[PDB]
């Protein structure tokens, strides 16, 4: 970091950011998929509607 | 304004059934519980089938299949099970801190000596079975003098194989 | 604007080579580049002979002299070599915590398994290679299910002393 | 204006009985002197009978009754017993960082060597003495090259059992 | 360091002095001779000038 600044790019501040967007990826895949971890099935693989 | 339960006790107990002892070090995990009923506090734990799961089944842990570790005791857990972790939660392992467990043994344990595990139901003791049937944590020790099926404090590593014991 | 490598991927990739995953302990360790070549991020390295010193040359470890610990990314190097650790250099050795390594299995790994090292060139494995050329790190352990010449993350304790295997 | 045992040094020493070289982890455990002088600052210490309690004596421990640590400096100590813990003090055990202890050896020590303890004094080495009168602190090593009597840094770890060796 | 306030030692301010002299003395050291570490040649032992 005391060496990125050097280059003036900011390492703490973009990492940050990309961790909100890795957060809404994962929200999303939560939500239309399962994990099979914590048997959350989703709206794309729901096991008790009807196919 | 409760008053059952009063014993009118000398002085303060010593802790609970797996609250921790504060030092710098620990090794705290978080795996998902897999047992239909859930987890005690002060137990241990073996690997689940879920690349990330627990199970309080340990009647097939080997050298070759180690234990994973004990848990802990949350204080924050659902209310709908007593003193436990419920299925599918966080259980908050250690396995190299200090922790207090329960005793299972005919003539207690004195400050250091082996730690033994009785694979059958999971109680920790001082020496082996005797029949094929136990397991000693190679890296763990006691802390506490204690009598049967009482509080005794031990220091646990569970990074060190453990010894498979006829 | 490069946009070549461009691979268009379904979503965001695990690690890199020698990435660590955080987590409270972990012993990193400062040595010197041995080597006349550089050492990779994610690699095995043996004892110097510099009293502070580390080579890439593990073919001659044994239960007397074991290996010494694995490197981790760094991302401040040099820009002369690529993604490595020049020679006389601060390299960074790490022997506590969990890294992301490297596979080099015909099937792959899951989640508990023993961690062979082949001395030939210094790869892990799930089993043993059959010809007095492994080593098994004693206290080891994987923690993903990966597909042969993938990433998967290990729990890795370097003071538990190795097991040779013929 | 003290002028005595000077020795015109060509350069600083490296370091003092006992002391540590700063690292992030370090189990530092609180004991009670037990025996009736002190105890030195670099010097191993077995389980005592108060359940808290140390003794400078080690002679009969085995890998049933493991040793207990390495006593570190502690520069703050009642300037009635020179460089010792006195009799019922806070003994600041350590068993994880790295210390520098005394080398008792004839041909001396290099930098990745097992450390073998003589049960009879409690002295360090590189080789076992060879009548059942040595144990082997299995995870254990040496730091530095150093002749006989000098001052070399070892990285010690007591939740490994020890090994006896005939 | 409670102990050594109270009878006027400073210790914080007592191990700066001796820390900048070792770290005196390991300039002094790489300038006049080498690590072997970090190829630093010294002046007494560069392989690069005649002998």
């Amino acid at each position: 970091v005391n060496q990125a600044i050097m280059l003036g790019m900011n390492l703490p501040g973009e990492k940050a950011n990309l961790a909100r967007l890795v957060y809404e990826r994962m929200v999303d895949r939560v939500a239309f998929t399962g994990d099979a971890e914590k048997d959350f099935k989703g709206l794309f693989n729901n096991g008790a509607v009807t196919a | 304004m409760a008053p059952y339960n009063e014993t009118y006790a000398s002085d303060y107990a010593f802790a609970y059934e797996g609250m921790v002892s504060d030092i710098a070090p620990a090794d705290i995990i978080s795996r998902t519980v897999e047992t239909s009923a859930g987890i005690g506090f002060g137990k241990i734990v073996a690997q689940g089938t879920s690349d990330r799961g627990c199970k309080a089944d340990v009647s097939a842990v080997s050298p070759t299949a180690p234990p994973l570790g004990i848990t802990v005791r949350s204080q924050a857990t659902e209310n709908l099970t007593l003193d436990k972790y419920p299925r599918y939660d966080g259980a908050a392992i250690m396995r190299k801190g200090v922790i207090w467990v329960l005793v299972t043994d005919a003539g207690g344990v004195v400050a250091g000596d082996p730690v033994w595990l009785k694979k059958s139901d999971g109680t920790f003791s001082n020496a082996d079975v005797g029949s094929s049937g136990g397991l000693r944590l190679a890296g763990c020790r006691w802390d506490t003098s204690a009598a049967n099926g009482a509080l005794a404090r031990m220091r646990v590593d569970f990074d060190v194989p453990p010894v498979a014991g006829a």
